[PDB]
RNA sequence: UUGUUGAUUUUGUGGGUGGUGGUGCAUGUGAUGCCCGUUCUGGCGCGCGCUACACUGAC
């Protein structure tokens, strides 16, 4: 009975932003990524490739690892939800860098140019596209709070905490508000990183689970609750 | 000619060969246009035999073949441009069939192919078909329709119109059909037609030259055979079978009616029945289009990232400059 | 869309609103309730406004 | 007309839906009437245009392609159709010959050892010589 | 007739995927 | 392997593996 | 019923000097899109076909468009005016030589 | 259990990477890559498109990683595009970063074996068909293919059964490397699929489907 | 046809070949398993000030 719309090519839905807040959307921090620079060039400091140097910083290279980091990244944003424009990254570094990466963005695959990447972002504090249309990656004022949208549920990845079902508790929580997923990218370390924002802390699985296993899991629930497909 | 201009026993026998490909062609069509009725079994040992020699031939000459059967589809055509029917001959229709064994009939496009085809739905259309010859015509140009989406199975509305015209044209108007448009009224079959005894449906080319009712029911019954496949075949895939069907359902009821003891349309009106019954007509759904989605930039950026002239030359003077002043004081 | 101007003032523009994707061939305000606002629309539904 | 919203089976469609969906293709049946005269009373809106889609299967590929046009998005505003009118049999004909793309010719492996029938494999049955 | 409005109709007239890496250089 | 080629050639392949809408284009403007 | 506009519906998109122009855009400014067209030239033009500014760019006519065309393929004829129609690297070397004795005095 | 190609009975989740671009190259033999060795491809003639054993790589890790694996209900199967074809055993922890991953399998295609003081990876005899479940549903994964659900298709199957998912490797490529074995070809989402994304969607399913968590 | 030479080649049509290929295995051998060159020519850090990112604006 109801008239059918004027249009019916397809059209991409609008790609979200930090500007806009009342939008539903899973956000994803990525906390505790390890993401560093220091001239040899700049390089990525990597856990394995620069061992000594970081051993001159005086680090631990056990949490220097940002592979990790790019893992999580390439699930999260070739996931089916990014693909339906209901899905924003935010990169949380040991630091202190708070990172916004912008939905469409395409990161390289292979982790060397990935590292090439990372570098430049710190030093220019954003990226460009190569048509030099949009701002893909972009360094953003702290705290992720006031990004975060203004009616949203935060939660992070805690084994100790009780097992969940992602599905279950997206269909219990409300339409108008988004969900916030605090992951840990770090290899190892309490799960306190988050704790000041966020309010409560769940698990997914009773065994433990990566952070690109972890998180991917947590979109594919969203996409059965929201019917992304 | 073959085995005396081998491509082995000198230069330039290929190109020998692939002319003789396109002149033997030429004799399969004209041998097939001259008379043959007194000697049809040694005609029929020599037309078959060629086609073979052909098809050796085609097999190593199949561009030859080809330059010279799309000769032959120009010069035809051009032909029924001024001469219309009187072009159309038996070799024409002889032609058409070689291509089929010859040629990949199978196909979305293929150079001798859809040229032909086109031509034939022209002739299924344009011509008038107001002549027992003429029907008779169509009716062997409708089987090399058929023949030629054997497996492709293709839907030719031609064939669709052809159809409705020579039923109609049998059974002249019964003053219900005013949609269809007949071009002769004097071929209405008698109702005396008996319909039982055993007509031999297959029509000889040669017996076209000699071109009564027996002549009109055997045309009527191949015509109708090639109906009844069409059906099984192309028009039962189709989404409007309804709409194509219905108005050969109408005009076999009237057989039927006029006609008690005739059977076929009976078996062809059960079968369509059939067809309707079992088939779900509901309607189509095409503007379901695959949600797009968000786009992809790659980023920019230097693969080792650092941390004209005229520019290099300024900042050198300010170096120089600078170290001068502090030796001047 | 439907746009509400004060008369005499083009540049302004009060309200606009988006009544259906389909033309909106008719406009009127109801003539004794001042904030309502009709709208008609080739959606075949003619959705009341208020201001 | 080219399509109805409501008889689109959905994977999330629960399974009373799907119930349904399948009664209201069965009880389903073509409105329009070829025989009313009146063009505002033909129920026309009602039904759907199934014989656009049978000539997707055309037998020309590019009429094929024509029709193929209602399965796609319309993006496009209009088609300039002076550019369509005034064609007929021979202009395709003169069309197919002037191609700007040309094809090898292809053959066909089945073998036939009579092209037309008798009064083994026969090309056209029902015809003889 | 056709020439006169073949005229007029003349003004008128008028993604990275799956596995796909970015372009090397 | 002749069958197989059979088959793409009906849905729309043709041998210079072009396709059946690459030969559409321009046609009807001329 | 029957209701035909003499003028013509809306252009939303129209094909001008081989250049796509949106027919929301205005005449000034949606010539401009086209090469060699800018602001002052595209309104010297508007002026000279005789086309009224505040039109958007679908509302022109075919004879209007024809006149324009012909403003930009024959600008003289119209009387549009004309006036709105190693060393460095050797003072180098010599910068160069200059430095390298400032060395040698030091 | 750690479940193995000789046990038949037991239900399991079968996946294979099929076209696995895994190669070695001699100038020392190191893993042929897309970006460190695209000169020496052109010398061997082979497309550098076709040549990022990364995808087989991330495929392993959000597959191994999965808790369907530490549940011990998943053995993965790898058929290099060169031929070969690969058993991983579902107790290995292949290493994180590629440039490791790279090593061993230029190690495991030499020795033809890896063993630890049970193989972790072996190389084993073709075709993969052998050491499939006796009774055991395969498919694809097809983006043209009709989008089905993995966890009502899982359901709908039986039980005694198991499950072959041959997801494609390769970056790009017609879908047809496992027509021969494979009985229907099914489509998971509307949307692209990476085959890391596609097959960390189809274990999470199977995860829903048979209660893992 | 060679470079004078004498049927060694040349031309046209068909046409079999992975092979001075590796690598391991079984007391060198195996219808072994597995896969699949030549010569030169070049090679900044620390800091100031000003203008923009528009509708409180542009013209």
């Amino acid at each position: 009975q109801k008239a059918l719309p004027a249009s019916l090519v397809p059209q991409a839905p609008p790609v979200l932003t930090s500007k806009d807040k009342i939008t539903k959307r899973m956000i994803v921090v990525l906390a505790m990524a390890s993401l560093e620079t220091h001239k040899i060039k700049y390089v990525l400091l990597n856990c394995d490739d620069h061992q000594g140097l970081l051993k001159k910083m005086g680090r631990d290279i056990s949490e220097a690892r940002p592979d990790i980091t790019h893992q999580c990244l390439l699930t999260l944003l070739d996931s089916p939800i990014n693909k339906a424009g209901k899905l924003q990254v935010y990169i949380q570094t040991s630091r202190g860098i708070l990172i916004e990466v912008n939905p469409t963005v395409r990161i390289p695959r292979t982790f060397k140019r990935f590292s090439g990447l990372m570098v430049q972002l710190l030093h220019k504090l954003s990226i460009r596209s190569v048509n030099s249309e949009e701002k893909l990656l972009k360094v953003i004022k702290n705290p992720i709070t006031d990004h975060l949208p203004t009616k949203c549920r935060k939660v992070t990845l805690s084994f100790d905490a009780p097992v969940i079902r992602v599905q279950d508790y997206i269909e219990k929580l409300d339409d108008d508000e988004s969900i916030c997923v605090f992951v840990g990218a770090m290899a190892r370390g309490k799960d306190n990183f988050a704790d000041e924002y966020v309010d409560e802390k769940v698990g997914l699985s009773n065994y433990p689970l990566s952070a690109s296993v972890a998180c991917s899991k947590f979109c594919h629930g969203a996409e059965d609750a929201w019917n992304i497909l | 000619i073959i085995k005396a201009y081998q491509p082995k026993l000198a230069e330039g026998n290929k190109e020998k060969l692939g002319k003789f490909t396109a002149v033997l062609l030429r004799h399969i069509i004209f041998l097939s246009n001259q008379n043959y009725l007194k000697n049809v079994q040694s005609f029929k040992r020599t037309q078959n035999a060629l086609i073979s020699i052909l098809k050796s031939l085609s097999e190593k000459y199949n561009r030859e073949l080809s330059e010279e059967c799309r000769d032959y589809i120009n010069e035809m055509q051009a032909r029924y441009k001024k001469n219309h029917f009187d072009a159309l001959s038996n070799g024409d229709l002889v032609f058409f069939s070689i291509i089929g064994i010859l040629f990949s009939t199978s196909d979305q496009y293929h150079l001798v192919i859809t040229p032909a085809l086109i031509l034939m739905s022209q002739f299924l259309e344009q011509i008038k078909f107001n002549s027992l010859k003429r029907i008779a015509f169509g009716a062997v140009l409708v089987r090399i329709v058929s023949q030629y989406q054997r497996i492709s199975k293709r839907y030719i509305p031609e064939v669709v119109y052809f159809f409705q015209k020579i039923l109609l044209t049998f059974i002249v108007k019964p003053l219900d059909f005013e949609n269809i448009r007949l071009d002769s009224y004097e071929l209405g079959l008698p109702l005396d037609v008996d319909f039982t005894k055993k007509r031999s449906t297959i029509i000889p080319l040669h017996t076209l030259s000699t071109m009564p009712v027996d002549q009109c029911v055997s045309v009527l019954l191949n015509v109708m055979e090639s109906l009844d496949a069409t059906i099984s075949t192309v028009w039962k895939s189709l989404p409007a079978f309804n709409e194509i069907i219905l108005p050969i359902q109408q005009l076999l009821s009237a057989y039927t009616s006029k006609y008690s003891d005739f059977e076929k349309p009976r078996n062809i009106l059960n079968k369509v029945e059939k067809l309707t019954k079992f088939t779900e007509h509901i309607p189509l759904a095409l503007q379901n289009h695959k949600p797009v989605s968000i786009p992809t930039h790659a980023p920019k950026y230097e693969e080792n990232f650092n941390p004209k002239m005229k520019a290099q030359l300024k900042k050198e003077r300010k170096f120089t400059m600078k170290e001068i002043r502090k030796d001047a004081k | 869309l439907v746009s509400v101007y004060d008369s005499y003032n083009p540049r302004t523009i009060l309200l606009s609103i988006n009544a259906s994707t389909h033309p909106t061939h008719v406009t009127k305000f109801h003539t004794q309730d001042n904030k309502i606002l009709a709208t008609a629309s080739d959606d075949r539904v003619t959705r009341l406004w208020d201001i | 007309m080219l399509h109805n919203p409501a008889f689109i089976s959905n994977p999330f469609q629960t399974p009373d839906q799907v119930a349904n969906l399948k009664t209201l293709k069965e009880n389903y049946v073509d409105p329009f009437d070829v025989h009313e005269s009146d063009p505002e009373l033909t129920h026309a809106l009602d039904s759907s245009l199934w014989e656009l889609a049978s000539l997707m299967e055309h037998y020309h590929p590019n009429v094929a392609t024509l029709a193929k046009i209602f399965a796609q998005p319309f993006k496009k505003l209009s088609y300039n159709m002076e550019d369509f009118l005034d064609w007929n049999y021979d202009s395709l004909l003169n069309a197919e010959s002037s191609r700007k793309l040309k094809t090898l010719p292809t053959l066909e492996f089945e073998a036939f050892t009579n092209v037309f029938d008798n009064e083994g494999n026969v090309y056209l049955p029902g015809v003889a010589w | 007739d056709k020439k006169a409005r073949r005229r007029t109709l003349r003004f008128y007239t008028s993604r990275f995927k799956g596995d796909d890496d970015i372009p090397y250089k | 392997e002749l069958e197989q080629q059979r088959l793409d050639r009906m849905n729309g392949m043709i041998e210079l593996e072009r396709g059946v809408e690459d030969l559409d284009d321009g046609f009807w403007e001329n | 019923s029957l209701v035909v506009q003499e003028q013509g519906s809306f252009q939303h998109i129209l094909r001008l000097l081989n250049t796509n122009v949106d027919g929301n855009i205005k005449i000034v400014y949606a010539l401009t899109t086209i090469k060699g067209v800018g602001r002052r030239y595209s309104n010297l033009v508007c002026k000279k076909a005789d086309v009224d500014l505040h039109k958007r760019a679908g509302e022109l006519t075919q004879e209007e468009l024809e006149r324009i065309v012909q403003i930009m393929q024959n600008p003289t004829h119209y009387k549009i005016p004309a006036w709105f129609l190693t060393l460095a690297n050797n003072v180098e070397s010599k910068l160069r030589d200059d430095l390298e004795r400032l060395k040698k005095i030091r």
